This record gives C-alpha cells, structure tokens and sequence, in this order.
C-alpha cells in the first residue's frame, strides 16, 4: 500500500491539474481559443485575465 | 396502477462524443426506481408535462400513434402535435380544435384526430419495447427516444436525442393518441446529477444516480463504479 | 556552470490553415427582417429562425443605416468567421429613449414587462430611426405594449394576454403608440431587432461567409472547423461517433476529435509535436 | 463623437482615426453650427468610406 499510495497521490494530483483546464472561474469559457475567436482583444482582455 | 422504473430515462446529455470517461452531467432525467405510472389499452386522459415526460411504451402492433401537448388543449391555446402516421413521420405545432377523443381508423379508414385550426408556425413531415423522452427547456423541445429488442427489464440502455424544435410554446399538460378500428408508461423527470460511464465505443452503458441512497451519492463523490 | 538546464520549449510550427465549413450556398433573408415592412407590437415581437444559411453580417453592419448596433459575448468585425447552429431573430418597434432598456440587467416598462434579454445574452442588438415609417399624422395606434401584470418576466418569454388587469381597479393591460411624424427624437419611433445566437455543438447551420479549403492530414495544421480554431495533426481516426455527435471532446474539454462538416468523416486531432528543450553544457 | 475611444469601431475609427487601446491622453469635442455648417452645404469636410 505505501508504494501505491504514493503513485496514485501523485496520479491523483495530476488528474484534478488537468481537470482544472475546464472551469470558467468566471470567464466565459473555459476554451482560450473559444474567446480568441469570439471577441475583440478590448474585451477578450477581461476574460484571458 | 403504478409501476417502478428500473434503470430507465437515461439520455445523452450532451452532443458530444466521450470515451471510456466517468462523466457527471447535473440535468433534468428521470430518477432511478422511480416510480412510473401506467396506463393500460384494453384510456388516454390529460397528464401534466410540468418538467419533461419519460414516456415508455411496449407495444406489439403500433397502435400507439401520436402525441398531444397542450396549455388548455382548445382552439386558442397552442398544441403541438407529434403525429407518427406509420408512412411517414408528422409534427405540427398548430392551434387546434381538439376531439377529445382523437384517433387514427384503419385499409386506412379514418382520420379524426381533430377539428379544425387557426393559425401556426410550423409543419414537417419525413418482442420489442420503445423509451422516448420529451423535454422543453426555454421553449426548445427535444426528444429522445430508444428502440430495443424484448419478447421493465431493469436492462440499462443509452437514449440519444433525434430532433429538437424551438416551439416557444408554454407547455404543462399533454396527451398520447391512439387509434382504434398498447400498455405506456409516464414519468417525470427531476434534476438529479447522473454520473454516467460511456465504455470505449463511447456509449453510456451505465450510470449511477447521485441521489439515490448513500451508496450512490459515495459513488458519485469518489467519480467511481467501486468503492 | 556545469549541468543540464531547462531552457527553452520546442514546438512545431503550423504549415498551413485549414478551414472547413459546410458547403451551403443559402444567403439567408435578413432583408425582410430590416426591410419587413411591419413588425408586431413589442409585446408580440416577432420571432423568425435563421438556419441553413450564409450570412454576411459585414454587409449588414457597415450599412450604417442602424442607430445603435452593439454586440455582447461576440463582436462584429469577429463574427463574420463564426459558424452557428441557429440564429434567433427578434424584432418589434419601441420607444425612442427605452432602445437602451434592450439589455441584460436592465428594466422599465418593456424590459420588465415586454422583453428581457438573459445575463449571459450572446447575441447582437440594433435599432434605427422610422419617423418616414412608423409616424402618421393624427396618430398611428398600430404598435401597442403592456402595462400592468402580475410578476416579471423571463428571458425571452411572449406574453399576449388581453386579460383586463387588477389592481386591487381594472385597467386594460395594453396601451398603445400615439406617433407623429413631428416629435422630438425622445419621442421619435424605433424600428428594434436583436439577434440571440444559439451557440450548440449541434451541425452547425448558419455560417458566415468563409471559402471551406482542402483538407489535410497528418501535417501540422492550423485549422478552424464550423468556427471552432485550432492547430495540430489530424489523422483518420476510428471513435465511433453516433450520426449526432460532432465534436468529441477530451479530459481538458479540449477537442480531441471533429466530424467534418463536408465529408461527414470523423478526424483525430492530435497537438502538434512539442516538448522541452534543455541544453547540457560543460562550465563555460 | 463616442467612436472616437479604443476599442470603438465605425466608419471613422475603422476607416479615419483610431486610438490604442493603451491610450493614455484626453478627447474633446465641441458643436460648430455656427462655424462649420452653412447655408445650402459646406462640403469641405470629407472622410474615408
Ligand atoms: C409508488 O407508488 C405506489 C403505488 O403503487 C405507492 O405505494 C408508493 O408510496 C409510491 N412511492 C413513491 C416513492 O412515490
Ligand atoms: C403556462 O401555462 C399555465 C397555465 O396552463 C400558466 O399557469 C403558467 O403561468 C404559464 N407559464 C408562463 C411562463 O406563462
Ligand atoms: C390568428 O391570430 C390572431 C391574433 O394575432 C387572432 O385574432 C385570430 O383569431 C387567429 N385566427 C383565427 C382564424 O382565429
Ligand atoms: C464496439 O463496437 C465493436 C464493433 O462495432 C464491438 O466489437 C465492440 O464490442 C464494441 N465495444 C463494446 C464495449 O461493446
Ligand atoms: C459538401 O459538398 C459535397 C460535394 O462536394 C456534398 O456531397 C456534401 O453533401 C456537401 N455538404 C454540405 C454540408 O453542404
Ligand atoms: C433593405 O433594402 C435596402 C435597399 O433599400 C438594401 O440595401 C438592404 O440590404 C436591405 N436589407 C438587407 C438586410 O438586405
């Protein structure tokens, strides 16, 4: 177990990491290209930031 | 006469393909072991459709035709119409004069779903057991529907949607038409957080209902199967 | 000094861009929306589907004949290169100084009784003058609107009751558009159109005029598919999408597999090869 | 007048003046009917279409 453990820590870790890649905190999207192609960069500024 | 609804209602939530990922969609579906009302054919009175309809039906010889949304199902209130006239698939969307009684006659005999119209806008035209499900979300309809092989078998099976239409339509009470010369069963579906698991092939062959009991919200915290 | 050191990042660059749109040759009819020459009463605006078209809304937009066109969650000059399942056309005529009701987050008499746009509007709204059109002399009682209800209003809700209203007392709920052409601008009538687009992963119907180019495959690519852009290799691939998926997605929900929109054949998108680069050297 | 701003679009911002979005100065404008309209049309002024 204590040598599993640590892998599936670090597995573990990684995944919520990865996962983290689809939240909008707040923006509009989560895509970066999405408001790339979407608005202008006076306003795509706002949710790049 | 009531009925329980084993492992049914379970729908592609999203259009978008996904393999072999455990993935938790919040939506409207019909809770597992819900508890299914069913009508039996040897009775077709004006049930709610207050949040989406899991319509089951199990027939042998279609017989069980068409669909009936209304508001007050008279002429001035707005009734959609999803008539499967076995040549070719019917939906219309128009403000009718309802037979209280509607039904189809067959070698075709009759046609006496209705009265009259007034005005509308739209029309389009094109052993076993048949799930459908029919939902409206800010006056987008979308229907699912499933076509199994069965002489409820608590038998899990994916649903995928097939049309939407933007029917703008405030819809809290329907209908199902019959033709006479056929057991269905309704639901009503919740916002309950199904956590689905696609396999390779990318189609939804299990799902575990967050809900459900302690078992089944530990399931869906973990994002596992087994726990 | 002497050792292995993370310097830099190897990526590969793009060759060339793809884009690949539906081949639809459907100018949609935007100009009986503009030039329809009545629209409803605000109450009962319009509603009219745009699919299955090309639509250029350049040409739409430096017309300049629009008093006011302002954009939320998409911009003018972008959304020529932009592809859409549906297109909602609302139109009505309003008030003069109540166009900038037309909002989320606003309110009065139209937006909370007549039309309210969601928070998260992703659409574009127009208005423009119509003293020539919609002011007669004497009074043209034609446009009408609501006045007294019981609660607000949702996004996009129609409500055509004539019930008469109870205050406690009875008033008809509607009141209607006494116009002449000799007013002040405050006073003046709008003709009002917004466009709500239905951002879907569904087949994209309505595009925006963009020449689809050849496909390429197993080159890094910059490619853009139905508006949705990009860069890496895409290869022949074997997911099984279902006839109604489109766009299949990876852990990241970044896309990781499309069904072009011409030859309805799926495509692996792999990122283009990259990875570190360190740089070993001996003390200099 | 309002397009004269960064991040504003139009005739004029798109096709005569723009100013950066990091503008760091100070627009002003004032009426001239008294000085730059006259009587039957005064068509000095021009822009780019
Ligand atoms: C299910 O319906 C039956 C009627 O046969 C009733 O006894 C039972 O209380 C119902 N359960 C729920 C959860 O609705
Ligand atoms: C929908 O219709 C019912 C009457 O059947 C009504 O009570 C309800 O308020 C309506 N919903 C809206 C949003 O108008
Ligand atoms: C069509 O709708 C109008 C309201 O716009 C209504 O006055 C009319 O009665 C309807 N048509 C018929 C045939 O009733
Ligand atoms: C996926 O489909 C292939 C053939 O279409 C089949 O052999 C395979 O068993 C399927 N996968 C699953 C998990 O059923
Ligand atoms: C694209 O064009 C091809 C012929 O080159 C045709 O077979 C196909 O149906 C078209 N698809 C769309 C979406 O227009
Ligand atoms: C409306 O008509 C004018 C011509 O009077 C035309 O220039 C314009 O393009 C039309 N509107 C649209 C949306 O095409």
């Amino acid at each position: 177990g204590k040598l599993q453990d640590v892998v599936n820590q670090n597995a573990q870790a990684l995944n919520t990491l990865v996962k983290q890649l689809s939240s909008n905190f707040g923006a509009i999207s989560s895509v970066l290209n999405d408001i790339l192609s979407r608005l202008d960069p006076p306003e795509a500024e706002v949710q790049i930031d | 006469a009531y009925t329980n609804s084993f492992t049914r209602g379970v729908y592609y939530p999203d259009k978008v393909f996904r393999s072999s990922v455990l993935h938790s969609t919040q939506d409207l579906f019909l809770p597992f072991f819900s508890n299914v009302t069913w009508f039996h054919a040897i009775d077709n009175p004006v049930l709610p459709f207050n949040d989406g309809v899991y319509f089951a039906s199990t027939e042998k010889s279609n017989i069980i035709r068409g669909w009936i949304f209304g508001t007050t199902l008279d002429s001035k209130t707005q009734s959609l119409l999803i008539v499967n006239n076995a040549t070719n698939v019917v939906i219309k969307v128009c403000e009718f004069q309802f037979c209280n009684d509607p039904f189809l006659g067959v070698m075709e005999s009759e046609f006496r779903v209705y009265s009259s119209a007034n005005n509308c806008t739209f029309e389009y035209v094109s052993k076993n057991l048949r799930e459908f499900v029919f939902k409206n979300i800010d006056g987008y309809f979308k229907i699912y529907s499933k076509h199994t092989p069965i002489n409820l078998p608590q038998g899990f099976s994916a649903l995928e949607p097939l049309v939407d239409l933007p029917i703008g339509i405030n819809i809290t009470r329907f209908q199902t038409l019959l033709a006479l010369h056929a057991a269905y069963y309704v639901g009503y579906l919740q916002p309950r957080t199904f956590l689905l698991k696609y396999n390779e092939n990318g189609t939804i062959t299990d799902a575990v209902d967050c809900a459900l009991d302690p078992l089944s919200e530990t399931k869906c915290t973990l994002k596992s199967f087994t726990v | 000094e002497k050792g292995i050191y993370q310097t830099s990042n190897f990526r590969v660059q793009p060759t060339e861009s793809i884009v690949r749109f539906p081949n639809i040759t459907n100018l949609c009819p935007f100009g009986e929306v503009f030039n329809a020459t009545r629209f409803a009463s605000v109450y009962a605006w319009n509603r009219k589907r745009i699919s299955n078209c090309v639509a250029d809304y350049s040409v739409l937009y430096n017309s300049a004949s629009f008093s006011t066109f302002k954009c939320y969650g998409v911009s003018p000059t972008k959304l020529n290169d932009l592809c859409f399942t549906n297109v909602y056309a609302d139109s009505f005529v309003i008030r003069g100084d109540e166009v900038r009701q037309i909002a989320p987050g606003q309110t009065g008499k139209i937006a909370d009784y007549n039309y309210k746009l969601p928070d998260d509007f992703t659409g574009c709204v127009i208005a423009w003058n119509s003293n020539n059109l919609d002011s007669k002399v004497g009074g043209n009682y034609n446009y009408l609107y609501r006045l007294f209800r019981k609660s607000n209003l949702k996004p996009f809700e129609r409500d055509i009751s004539t019930e008469i209203y109870q205050a406690g007392n009875c008033y008809f709920p509607l009141q209607s558009y006494g116009f002449q052409p000799t007013n002040g601008v405050g006073y003046q009538p709008y003709r009002v159109v917004v466009l709500s687009f239905e951002l879907l992963h569904a087949p994209a119907t309505v595009c925006g005029p963009k020449k689809s180019t050849n496909l390429v495959k197993n080159k890094c690519v910059n490619f853009n598919f139905n508006g949705l852009t990009g860069t890496g290799v895409l290869t022949e691939s074997n997911k099984k999408f279902l006839p109604f998926q489109q766009f299949g997605r990876d852990i990241a929900d970044t896309t990781d597999a499309v069904r072009d929109p011409q030859t309805l054949e799926i495509l692996d998108i792999t990122p283009c090869s990259f990875g570190g680069v360190s740089v070993i050297t001996p003390g200099t």
